[PDB]
RNA sequence: AUGGAGAGUUUGAUCCUGGCUCAGGAUGAACGCUGGCGGCGUGCCUAAUACAUGCAAGUCGAGCGAACGGACGAGAAGCUUGCUUCUCUGAUGUUAGCGGCGGACGGGUGAGUAACACGUGGAUAACCUACCUAUAAGACUGGGAUAACUUCGGGAAACCGGAGCUAAUACCGGAUAAUAUUUUGAACCGCAUGGUUCAAAAGUGAAAGACGGUCUUGCUGUCACUUAUAGAUGGAUCCGCGCUGCAUUAGCUAGUUGGUAAGGUAACGGCUUACCAAGGCAACGAUGCAUAGCCGACCUGAGAGGGUGAUCGGCCACACUGGAACUGAGACACGGUCCAGACUCCUACGGGAGGCAGCAGUAGGGAAUCUUCCGCAAUGGGCGAAAGCCUGACGGAGCAACGCCGCGUGAGUGAUGAAGGUCUUCGGAUCGUAAAACUCUGUUAUUAGGGAAGAACAUAUGUGUAAGUAACUGUGCACAUCUUGACGGUACCUAAUCAGAAAGCCACGGCUAACUACGUGCCAGCAGCCGCGGUAAUACGUAGGUGGCAAGCGUUAUCCGGAAUUAUUGGGCGUAAAGCGCGCGUAGGCGGUUUUUUAAGUCUGAUGUGAAAGCCCACGGCUCAACCGUGGAGGGUCAUUGGAAACUGGA
């Protein structure tokens, strides 16, 4: 094993860690705010624009992909 | 860059004793205490003491593995012969060191197991100087024996050590005790009487009545030692710690270094009978003797060899003359008490394994690529048991071939060939534990099973009695007719003579163009047995009448007329079977004599006679070959392994009636 | 026009047919014999067999805390003012750790793969792209942790946990910013689907500081950071065509083929799932089996073709076997992670570790293929602002007649045909101008001196100039100076000495250049074919001589040739091998005459491309050559486009 692999291997496990994290709470408000869009709810606007913001940051940090973070946004907004 | 030791202090020394005497235990102490401010693996360590480079090669103590004392006395210096305390001189201690007198390496003795049971210094002096007519003298004495053994008295020095305990540390260098001074003091008188012996100097020194000084006197032994003329005597038990350091001590002060030994001798390849002499010079050319080959797990084939003169780095090429190649020394290795340590360079008096040698059997030379030397390569005995052995399973044999074949360049006094009459192949080693392990080994580590038996003896047939017949063969029936007919005398000819054929043909009778025709047929059906299928031999053919056809006479005919007249001739003159009997040569002192004789004509063998050489006895018989199976045990047993002989095929001789009945009948059947 | 040779052998003899054999070239060759040197190349083709040992991936202190360390130089006199502590200052430095980037390149191998893998030509209005470049706009305001470190506990080791504390260019909240997403309107345009631009709004997150200059903490240089749009680079997908043997493999297919909807992806798409339908492929060879990396190229051939896919370059695939995802711009990752499997190793028996198809090397297999070498000086790459570190890439050296090319092993005179060998017709012939002897040279070799280029630089130090500045330091560019070589004191040059150290292999019956004497006597032996050998052997072995080659020469193996012996070029079927025993007839192949039309084939012009290296032609540089370099030409059954209509095809 070389000291270079050892570290990313660290390194590796922490930016696992946070990144699924994240994603987590992104993928939790997606889920939340379309199935607010699809029962039509006072809240339905704050928890759509809760989920844009949650994936265009999941986009920004690279967790998804801009073109993924479109199609979401597309489909949410759509919909809303 | 420079060698961390000077040739005037290396020491190249091997620990040789009969079987259990205690040379691992020596050896690992001496590891041990040049070690400390331990495994023993390798033809040789490397270690240091006072200063001194010290490689040791210990060696094995059986009959069955005199090779490897052999070929470490070839490449060693000095030699530390351990005696059992209790026994002292024992057959394989003699065997040894009648090796080390013809390769003329100076010895120390040491005598082991002071502390056990029956221990006795004296006894074992007195069997070094009965048993071995060796000039010995002790340079130490034992204060105790057995239990009580708990001090050694120096006697170049007149000072005794005292031993408090097993792990020998702690000795006291005190004064020797009164009632032991007297002793001491004639022990030394007779040390020097017997260097005196060798130096008159330091004999007219002593007349003189004058006091010896301990350098002076020191310097004599040394002297003696390296001339071979004084064996120093010291004791010790190297299981419970007493004596090794002042063994170790006198090996460096006694014997002989690199320079202080005797040059080498050796033959140019382009004028062997040019002589060349390799001194110890690391300037010099670089010639050095490869003794042993083994293969390492982890770094590959090692080969190791001793150098003599010159100097030589690792990764480079080297020529080997006896094989007249290249070889690229990739890796030199030197193996100590814990580790192997790789080394950059060689010099003269230094043994070391080398790692990248292809082709380099023990006892090759390894010289200089522009140099052409090759130095006196080593003798081994013949052997002395052989066995037919063969594979269990015929689908190894090529296994077995290549196992044989590493095994003859690993071991030399090994050897394996195959015999053309019976088609068996034979392998013949020194002795019955000798073959018993290369069975083993070839089974385990080649995995080839192989089964063992005694070699099958080839026989031979001869007629008897004499007399006249004849033989005619007539094919006109069918087709083409073939006519032959011939009238043969056979007489038994004289033992050893062979088959003789002669042509005694008046008139024409038989033509001359058939003549050989009928030499050929007879020699045919002679080299096939008349008897049980052996060939036929001591006969003479005498074609004294014959009869032909103008027309159907043929070669073919007349060696068919020759072979009804064999037929009739082996039924007409009351074959015998002949066995082969070997002029056997056995040497044996003279209290074995009787024993060795009683065994021979139970052999069924003769006693040809007897006679005195040196201090032993000689004596010659011829046996039979198969009687001489399994003999080199009996006759160690008979004379606690200090018999030896040599068998040649000398004749053939007719078995009894009931043996060759017995022959006849498995033969047949 | 640049280019094409045949011979032996079936018979008493002949012509024909027909196979066999030989003369040529080639090689990653192997073996036998032999062996002087130099230059340039090449060197595990077998076991993708297993691997001891060393090295092949780090770097950044000008991102960050901490630790070690201790100049310059403080204080008391031990009365030693030269040695001394802690109460300091502590600079030049070094590091384990967090963090950034790089470990996805470079290097190895050809196992798998018959497939859009590869080659060629195209398409993406179905796509992604860190570092680099250009432009524009920004870098605002706060916060909570954690490594390291200290302490406690458990371990043979691998190392593990509990407690306490601290940083950042590490992480996170908030603010403003969009060509990104939703909706509305408009303009233009295109290869269905749609593309580009403009105008309104709604949802909306980015960022960071380090080292300096001026010092007015205001301005500001370099580097670094964030968003958007472009360029470049790199990657992805799709399509026409080409690219292999077998029918003693004829049926295959059920997410299979299409549609609808959704999910998913950088992206279109049965990529996946639910529903509906029964489609899809196939004698133009599906399916199955076997084998195989593909190509540029290489060998051969007059060509057409045939064979091959080492070295070098491109593309692909793989990294003990199989699956998987993580991080990341990029991997489903040779020297990363997880799981399973096989195998191996260490252990204190509690438990741990590994993957040379990287470079050397070991064992094994094999007829057979090298050093456990030196250096980053050159080129390239990673990190860094830079010096610099790393780099078994690479540059070199070592070994091997393994190949090609070059030069040696002497030259002139030398009849007086010296000795001696072999033959003899006993005269002589031949080895033979060969030798001897006289004269000459030193390529080579030995000795002693001189001794390159490859080296550009970078950095550092001086100036000059250009953008910006309020002005500097800095940045770009230009001109100068110090320094940098593993090879290596090697190549090469000079001076002296000696013909002195340096020739072997095969063949000599015909093919096929080269003949005689002895020994043997169908024996020993030879042999590619025909054959030779039983007393006169140019064929067996030796000797002399001769022939061909020559540091090589022979043998074996394999490919092309000769072979028109699979015949398109370029053969045949009465009797030599070959007409189905003969009909009826399907697909396919082929098809009478004239007119008009189309332009699939066919012909012709232009454009793009067919990488580099290679082959051929020319020139230049190593003293020559091989070799190296530079241009040209060539190479498509290639694609787009414009023309012609006789022939084949369509109407
Ligand atoms: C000095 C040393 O190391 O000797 C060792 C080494 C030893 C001589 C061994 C006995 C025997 O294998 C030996 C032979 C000749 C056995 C045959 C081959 O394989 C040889 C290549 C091998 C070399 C040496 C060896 C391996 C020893 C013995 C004897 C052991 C005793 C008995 C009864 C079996 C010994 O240890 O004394
Ligand atoms: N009593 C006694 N026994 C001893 C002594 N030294 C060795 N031994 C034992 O004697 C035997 C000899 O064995 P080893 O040392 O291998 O000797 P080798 O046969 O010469 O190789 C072993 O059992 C030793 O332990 C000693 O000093 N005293
Ligand atoms: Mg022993
Ligand atoms: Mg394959
Ligand atoms: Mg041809
Ligand atoms: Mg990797
Ligand atoms: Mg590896
Ligand atoms: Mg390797
Ligand atoms: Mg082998
Ligand atoms: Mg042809
Ligand atoms: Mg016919
Ligand atoms: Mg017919
Ligand atoms: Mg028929
Ligand atoms: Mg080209």
């Amino acid at each position: 094993n070389i000291k270079s692999a050892i570290k990313r291997v660290k390194t590796t496990e922490k930016a696992e860690a946070r990144n699924i994290s994240q994603k987590s709470a992104m993928r939790t408000a997606v889920k939340n705010a379309k199935t607010a869009v699809s029962n039509n709810a006072d809240n339905k606007n704050e928890l759509v624009s809760l989920a844009v913001k949650l994936v265009d940051k999941a986009a920004q940090s690279n967790l998804i992909h801009s073109n993924k973070a479109d199609r979401i946004k597309s489909q949410l907004m759509t919909a809303n | 860059m420079a060698r961390e030791f000077s040739l005037e202090k290396t020491r190249n020394i091997g620990i040789m004793a009969h079987i259990d005497a205690g040379k691992t235990t020596t050896t690992e102490r001496i590891l041990y205490y040049t070690g400390r401010i331990i495994t023993i693996t390798s033809a040789a360590t490397t270690a240091a003491w006072e200063g001194h480079r010290v490689n040791i090669i210990d060696t094995p103590g059986h009959v069955d593995f005199t090779v490897e004392v052999e070929r470490s006395l070839r490449v060693l210096d000095g030699a530390v012969t351990v005696l059992d305390a209790q026994s002292g001189v024992e057959p394989q201690t003699e065997t040894v060191w009648r090796q080390a007198t013809t390769y003329g390496v100076p010895r120390i003795v040491f005598v082991n197991k002071m502390d056990k049971l029956g221990a006795n210094f004296e006894y074992s002096v007195s069997t070094l100087h009965d048993r071995l007519q060796a000039n010995a003298a002790p340079i130490q004495l034992p204060i105790g024996a057995e239990d009580e053994f708990e001090a050694i008295i120096d006697l170049v020095e007149m000072k005794c050590f005292k031993y408090t305990n097993d792990l020998g540390t702690e000795i006291e260098e005190i004064e020797i005790p009164e009632d032991h001074l007297d002793r001491a003091e004639e022990a030394r008188a007779s040390l020097i009487e017997a260097v005196a012996e060798t130096s008159d100097e330091l004999m007219e020194k002593y007349l003189g009545d004058e006091e010896i000084s301990v350098s002076e006197l020191k310097e004599a032994i040394r002297q003696a030692t390296t001339n071979v003329e004084f064996y120093p005597v010291l004791c010790g038990t190297a299981f419970k710690n007493k004596g090794v350091q002042l063994m170790l001590d006198a090996v460096i002060d006694y014997l002989p270094s690199p320079l202080d030994v005797k040059p080498i001798i050796g033959h140019r390849a382009s004028n062997p009978e040019e002589e060349v002499i390799a001194k110890a010079d690391d300037s010099a050319e670089f010639a050095a003797l490869a003794f042993k080959v083994m293969t390492d797990p982890y770094v590959g084939k090692l080969t190791f060899f001793r150098v003599y003169s010159g100097t030589m780095t690792s990764g480079s090429y080297v020529k080997n003359s006896t094989k007249g190649k290249r070889e690229r020394v990739g890796r030199l290795l030197q193996m100590h008490a814990n580790s192997r340590q790789e080394i950059d360079t060689v010099y003269s008096g230094d043994i070391a394994a080398a790692v990248g040698l292809k082709d380099t059997g023990t006892g090759d030379t390894l010289c200089g690529e522009k140099n052409d030397i090759i130095l006196e390569s080593m003798e081994f005995p013949e052997p002395v048991i052989h066995l037919s052995v063969e594979p269990k399973s015929k689908a190894d044999q090529d296994k077995m071939t290549q196992a044989l074949v590493k095994l003859q360049e690993e071991d030399p006094t090994f050897h394996a060939h195959t015999d053309e009459e019976t088609g068996q192949v034979i392998i013949g080693g020194m002795g019955e534990l000798h073959l018993d392990i290369l069975v083993d080994r070839m089974k385990k580590e080649f995995n080839v099973e192989c089964n063992v038996g005694a070699p099958m003896v080839s026989y031979r047939e001869t007629f008897k009695s004499s007399a006249q017949v004849q033989g005619k063969f007539s094919r006109q029936s069918g087709g083409r007719g073939q006519y032959g007919d011939v009238h043969i005398e056979f007489t038994p000819n004289e033992t050893g003579a062979g088959f003789e054929f002669e042509n005694a043909i008046v008139g024409g009778v038989v033509p001359r163009e058939y003549i050989p025709s009928v030499e050929a047929g007879l020699k045919d059906a002679m080299e096939n047995g008349v008897l049980a299928g052996y060939p036929l031999i001591d006969v003479k053919a005498k074609l004294y009448d014959g009869s032909y056809h103008d027309v159907d006479s043929s070669e073919m005919a007349f060696k068919i007329a020759a072979s009804l007249a064999l037929k009739e001739a082996a039924k007409k003159c009351d074959p015998v079977i002949l066995e082969p009997m070997m002029k056997v040569t056995i040497e044996m002192p003279e209290e074995y004599m009787g024993d060795i004789m009683g065994d021979v004509t139970s052999r069924r063998g003769r006693v040809d006679g007897m006679e005195p050489r040196g201090n032993a006895q000689v004596v010659n018989a011829y046996v039979p070959l198969s009687e001489m199976f399994g003999y080199a045990t009996s006759l160690r047993s008979n004379t606690q392994g200090r018999g030896t002989y040599t068998m040649y095929f000398d004749h053939y001789a007719e078995v009894p009636k009931s043996i060759a009945e017995d022959i006849i009948k498995k033969n047949k059947g």
